[PDB]
């Protein structure tokens, strides 16, 4: 899982190395960035529904021929499960702003994603929306402070980038 | 790999749930200097370290390089420096990351059958363990002894605290004991 | 030449990546602990020569069979070899502070030692005793800052790891 | 690959000097929180970038997209776009690390004779790596224009100091000009 | 384990061949030289340990740092040990001898030798001289028969070229 | 792989000993000629060995060449040829190193378990090991029959001793029965 | 090409090795072996013509339908060609006793016999027959020594394997 | 790879003939004990050998071992005494051959490129040489010098005649004299 010090130690195991200096600085910068990215984290950990559900109901109001018959938010149950969709890499990108790297949405939202949405005839400009949605959304310190919104809205382009 | 912070990402997984425990989190990062300074004591020793623990495998059992013992020939004493080498290495991954899997799944994941394959002892291998945790916990605490360290003392000259890094002792300790446990 | 970004980077073009949340991470903690470091090479940049001096002095003084005839410091030649590869081993030292990781003491100084020293004849314990002499004779804040020291101390103990 | 620290160190080593200004590392120390900012704003909006500097070549020059033009059929033109990517992720690298080496090392070197041997044409090439510098520009000081960014604008929200970074501007552009360079 | 006949049944084994005139002619070279190696082992195998101890003898008295407190002959142990090691070299040259091929020193004595000493912060001189002195100590035909000592002789040079 | 002389080696380094008593190693050396041309016998008629021992095989059991039959298609002929010239290779070596660990590593280790996952038939190739036994005394012997040979006898013109070589006939055939029972 | 000392070489550069004592022995096999082969050598340079011509005229004995309308010996071309084949694999097998390896029949005669026949349509049993008439001719001492027969007669079995 | 018997040969089948001078193969028997002297000779002493002249190729060239000098820093140093070897080790093979193919095939083709293309300096590479080609010479002639042995001399013991082995260090040194030629 891609983080700052399974990176480094993935490289120091590769070249048989026990940790050296660059490894132990590498980590200090994890001491130094968590707060921001960990104030993101609890914020949305409290508020992840309406975070999701507004930027759900902006994809929708985006593209409202998504409602219609044969398409994918016109049943109870895709409304549903598109809703659960856009909560889902919220979710990920939450635990991103745990690890402080990019494991959890690269190995549990990307890896896979077009394929599927592929499959079953999902477009991806609607999750894409969202996703716009939320990372315009934010401002500071409203929502919270200047370096947290920075970690949020950098996850929040690395899943539209990978989507892209 | 994980570390300790995918952890609790995995465990929060397993129920599609937010991480929803910062404290935790914000005590990892409380100790995170300290956890530099207990990794680097190790890596800072580890040459002595290793040839201290298997040396004195070697002094409490001398079957091991008389005739058939699994350090004799030469070729054998080396095998058995790198790999004490190898485990204190993961152990002390396993310490940086706050998280034993790197030392499950790249070290220690069929180890005991592929040293039951080639006959090397577990008594001993165990025992080569027991000496390398024992000194990664008076390095960490700063506190090695003139009497083990055979003209060869280090000081870390990390800043004192009056536990000597308590927490972090049990936690590489608790890595070398799932080395022993695995391969015994 | 490995340091705290180009270990990242590297992991990054071996994925196809572009930099990361945990690539940017790691170079806060270079940022971080430059200060520390940077002391620590200052110091070293302007006393280079007595330290080399006393540490060099200090393997002789423990092994002075290697003035008795025929061995490696017998003669004036060999004697400002040797006294020039100690100062070798703390400017690839002094480098390796500036860059904060291992690198230049890594393939300028041990890349190769173990042959090049068994091809003359020239026994490691010496050099290991050089630096161990300057591993343990620095203190703060005499010297530099704690943590400047904890810098110094562990190239050396990566040197010395490196002879042992 | 070097750095912009370990650049210093092998201009040192010319000499077997040690590295004496620390003045000119520090500046770099210093300016590290706007460095990551700058490398931010590029892979943050790095497919929007790409997209519309491979679309504006096109749109300059319509022979690429008819028959025997280099972005005809879709096979060229995703390899094209695949291309820009790559170009600007390394430059992104260069920026993170403050020198070119890896850039022109991983990237550079050979690229003007494999694009010979396949006969991808050099104006558009550069026109291509033209928008992008012109984009990274624009992006590293946090001023994107609503009449370039097709609906799709982004603001980084970085602290606003007057000169938006200047020295960083003019060093992400050389590593553009650098990737126009290694073509002639 | 490296011989005569094990390198040319190797050859043959790689191109899927039958032993040939080749094979059979390097095999009468063992029944020809035979004679010289199995004295030499005779002679080693009924006086090794007069011989291990002049060179082990011959080391201490090119470097009595050794004798020093912390060096590697200081303690009752440690000397009993480098004779020891000395012996072992001998054995196992008496091995190569009665092989015919240098395969028992490469297997048991020279792979991880210098991985052991390292570790051990042994030096390599003291063997050097060891094996050196019985290198130049033989003489024919005193000793054995002159193509005897020529046998011994190449192996105990085969020793010291692998810690050289 | 090992020959007699490594072999006696391995014995002495069990008790970490001088090897001492030569009176064994020097027979084989007295022996070393009477050896070389009993390879040369094996080696030198081993195409007329394989194709005599198959053959026989079959004439004993016209099962093999019907229907079903393990030495049916051609393919499968082909086949059985060639493995009854590798193990003969194989036991040459053998007796060329006075030593059968090249026989059991590279030739007989996994050999049951190959043949009973193609459904080749033991009986069967026991009995064409059993001639190529047969074969291999009467050729090192240098006394094959006119009644054997098929208009193909050769004479090896070896010195004749009264034993003909009995005992290298007897390790030889040693061999042929480690093969057998390999398959057992 | 093969022989002792190029086996020997090829096995040492393989493994980064300087030749050692089982290289030498097996060397001192070709000193000697040498006066058997080439006594063998010497005897068919020598007599090369009328050991052919026997052998040529014992297997168009053997096959006298060779000599009917479109077979192989059936014209002159074809009777010259045949002799001079037979010739042919007699002068390589007294390179072979030169060298003391088959590498000159292996490289020269028997590397790419069998597609030559088969695509002339010449039948391998008359050249079988040359070479075993060539084999059970010789008797010692008359012709050569036991022992430089034994190596004549081993390279003719070696040509009489490689066509069986 | 080639020796002086097949070299002969390949002459021989110029003109599809057989090898009828026997004598200078005759003579290449008769010396074949003091060509295995001449290479027990060589390969004995290849380390101090190496060592040696590498060293002496450095005191008279102090260029070497200062900043941008070719056997700067360690790495390089020890790619050189690693390249020492290897020629050495192919020249010795040729000795044992009597026939330079294995050398030039193995080692000189491409080499003076090779050297180029890194910058290798090629008066330093061939001054090495020099001194293995005359370090060579003493050894076979059982010769060598206190002065130039540094307290590490060896003598061969091999039985002496007036010339010293003449023709073969003649040889010896062609080989050497081919791996200047095709560096210079
Ligand atoms: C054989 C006669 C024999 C030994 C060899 C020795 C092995 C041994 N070592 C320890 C404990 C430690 N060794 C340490 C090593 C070092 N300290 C240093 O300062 C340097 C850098 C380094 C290498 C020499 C350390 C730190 C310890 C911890 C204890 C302490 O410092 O006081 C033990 C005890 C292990 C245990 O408790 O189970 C043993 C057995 N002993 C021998 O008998
Ligand atoms: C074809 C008709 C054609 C185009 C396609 C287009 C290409 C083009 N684009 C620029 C300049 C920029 N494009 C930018 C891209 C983006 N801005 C954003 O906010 C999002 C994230 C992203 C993707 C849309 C940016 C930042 C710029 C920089 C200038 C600015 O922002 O005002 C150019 C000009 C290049 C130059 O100066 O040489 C061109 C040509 N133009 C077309 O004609
Ligand atoms: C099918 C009708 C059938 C056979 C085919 C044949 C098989 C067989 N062969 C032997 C014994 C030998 N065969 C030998 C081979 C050769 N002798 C030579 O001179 C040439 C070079 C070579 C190839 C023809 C030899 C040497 C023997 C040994 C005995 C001897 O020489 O007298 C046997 C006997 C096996 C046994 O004893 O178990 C058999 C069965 N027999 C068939 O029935
Ligand atoms: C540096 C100031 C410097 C040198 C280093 C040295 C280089 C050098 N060496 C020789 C000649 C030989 N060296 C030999 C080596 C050895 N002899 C032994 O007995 C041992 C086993 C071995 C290692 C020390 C030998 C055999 C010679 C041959 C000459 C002799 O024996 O007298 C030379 C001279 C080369 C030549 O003749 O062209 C040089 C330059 N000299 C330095 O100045
Ligand atoms: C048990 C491990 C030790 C011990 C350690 C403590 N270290 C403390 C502080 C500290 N350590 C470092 C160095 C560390 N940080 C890095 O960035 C790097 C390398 C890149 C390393 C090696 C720093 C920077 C600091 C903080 C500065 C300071 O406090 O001086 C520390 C105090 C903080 C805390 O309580 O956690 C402790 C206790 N202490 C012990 O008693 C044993 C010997
Ligand atoms: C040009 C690039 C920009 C601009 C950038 C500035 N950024 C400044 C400060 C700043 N940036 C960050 C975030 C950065 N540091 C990290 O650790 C990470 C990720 C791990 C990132 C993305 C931080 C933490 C800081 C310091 C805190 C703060 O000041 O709020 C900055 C001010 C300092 C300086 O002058 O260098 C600037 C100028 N400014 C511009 O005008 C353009 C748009
Ligand atoms: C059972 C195997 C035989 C038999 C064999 C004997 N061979 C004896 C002597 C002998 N053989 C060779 C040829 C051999 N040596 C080589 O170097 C090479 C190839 C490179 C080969 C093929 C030589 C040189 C000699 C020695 C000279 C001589 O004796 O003429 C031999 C006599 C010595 C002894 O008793 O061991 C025997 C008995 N004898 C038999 O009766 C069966 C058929
Ligand atoms: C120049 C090279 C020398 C020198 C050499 C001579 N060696 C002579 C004889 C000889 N050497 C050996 C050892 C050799 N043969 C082997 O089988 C092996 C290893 C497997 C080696 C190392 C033997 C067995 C013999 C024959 C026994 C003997 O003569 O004592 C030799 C004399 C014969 C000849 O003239 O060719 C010479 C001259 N002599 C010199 O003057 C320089 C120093
Ligand atoms: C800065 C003043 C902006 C701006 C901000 C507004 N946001 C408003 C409501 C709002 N925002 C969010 C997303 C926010 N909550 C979170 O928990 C997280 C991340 C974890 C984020 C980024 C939510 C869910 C809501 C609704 C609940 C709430 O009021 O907090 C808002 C109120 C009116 C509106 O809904 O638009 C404002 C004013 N508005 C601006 O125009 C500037 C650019
Ligand atoms: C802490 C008070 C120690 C202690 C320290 C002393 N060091 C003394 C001299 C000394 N130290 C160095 C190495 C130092 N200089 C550097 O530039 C760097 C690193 C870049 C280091 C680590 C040198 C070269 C010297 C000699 C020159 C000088 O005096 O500064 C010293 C003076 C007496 C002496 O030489 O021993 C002391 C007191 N002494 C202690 O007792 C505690 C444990
Ligand atoms: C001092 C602690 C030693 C000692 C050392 C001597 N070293 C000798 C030669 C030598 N040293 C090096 C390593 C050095 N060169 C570099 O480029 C670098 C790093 C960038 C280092 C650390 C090399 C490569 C060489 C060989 C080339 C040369 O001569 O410079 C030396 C001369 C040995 C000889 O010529 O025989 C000595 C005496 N002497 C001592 O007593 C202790 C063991
Ligand atoms: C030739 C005359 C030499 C020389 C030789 C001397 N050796 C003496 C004693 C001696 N040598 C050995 C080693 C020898 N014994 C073995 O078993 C083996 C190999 C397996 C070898 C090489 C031993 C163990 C001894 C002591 C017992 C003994 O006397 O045999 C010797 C006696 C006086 C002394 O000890 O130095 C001599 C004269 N001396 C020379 O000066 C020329 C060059
Ligand atoms: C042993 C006494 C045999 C036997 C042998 C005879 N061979 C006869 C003639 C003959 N042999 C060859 C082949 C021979 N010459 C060579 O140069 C070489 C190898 C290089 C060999 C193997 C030739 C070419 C000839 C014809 C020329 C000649 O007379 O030498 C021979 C004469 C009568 C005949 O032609 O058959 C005999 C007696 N004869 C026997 O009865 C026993 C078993
Ligand atoms: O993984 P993906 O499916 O390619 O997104
Ligand atoms: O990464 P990993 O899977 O843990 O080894
Ligand atoms: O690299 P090294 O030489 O092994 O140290
Ligand atoms: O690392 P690099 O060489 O830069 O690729
Ligand atoms: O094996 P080594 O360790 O290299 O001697
Ligand atoms: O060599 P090997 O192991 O017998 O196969
Ligand atoms: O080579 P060959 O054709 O198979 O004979
Ligand atoms: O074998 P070679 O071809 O000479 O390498
Ligand atoms: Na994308
Ligand atoms: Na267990
Ligand atoms: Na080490
Ligand atoms: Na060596
Ligand atoms: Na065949």
């Amino acid at each position: 899982m891609k983080s700052v010090v399974t990176t480094v130690i993935a490289a120091a195991d590769a070249a048989g190395r026990f940790p050296s200096s660059s490894d132990l600085e590498s980590v200090q910068g994890s001491i130094q960035r968590s707060a921001a990215r960990l104030e993101a984290a609890e914020k949305l950990a409290g508020n992840i529904d309406a975070v999701a559900q507004e930027a759900y109901n902006a994809c929708i109001q985006k593209y409202p021929y998504l409602n219609n018959s044969g398409e994918a938010n016109s049943t109870d149950t895709f409304k549903a499960k598109c809703l659960r969709d856009v909560k889902h890499y919220m979710r990920l990108i939450q635990y991103s702003l745990v690890v402080g790297g990019t494991g959890p949405l690269d190995e549990w939202g990307i890896a896979g994603q077009r394929e599927v949405y592929r499959a079953l005839g999902l477009p991806t400009a609607p999750y894409v929306e969202a996703l716009s949605f939320a990372r315009n959304r934010g401002c500071a310190p409203r929502d919270m402070s200047a370096q947290a919104l920075t970690e949020y809205n950098a996850l929040l382009d690395y899943a539209i980038n990978s989507l892209s | 790999m994980l570390d300790a912070f995918s952890r609790a990402v995995v465990q929060a997984d397993a129920s599609t749930s937010v991480v929803a425990d910062m404290g935790a989190l914000k005590q990892f990062i409380a100790e995170g200097n300290r956890r530099l300074d207990a990794v680097n004591a190790i890596a800072s020793n580890a040459s002595c370290m290793v040839s201290d623990a298997v040396a004195g495998m070697i002094c409490e059992n001398q079957g091991l390089i008389q005739a058939g013992g699994n350090c004799y020939p030469n070729r054998r004493m080396a095998a058995c420096l790198r790999d004490a080498e190898i485990i204190l290495r993961y152990v002390t991954y396993a310490l940086l990351a706050g998280d034993a899997s790197v030392l499950d799944d790249r070290c220690l994941n069929g180890l005991k059958e592929t040293y039951a394959a080639l006959g090397v002892p577990t008594t001993s291998t165990v025992r080569a363990v027991q000496i390398m945790k024992a000194q990664a916990a008076a390095h960490i605490k700063d506190t090695p002894s003139e009497a083990r360290a055979g003209g060869k003392l280090r000081k870390m000259g990390s800043p004192v605290v009056e536990d000597r890094c308590a927490s972090l002792v049990a936690e590489a300790s608790s890595y070398f004991d799932r080395v022993i446990s695995a391969l015994s």
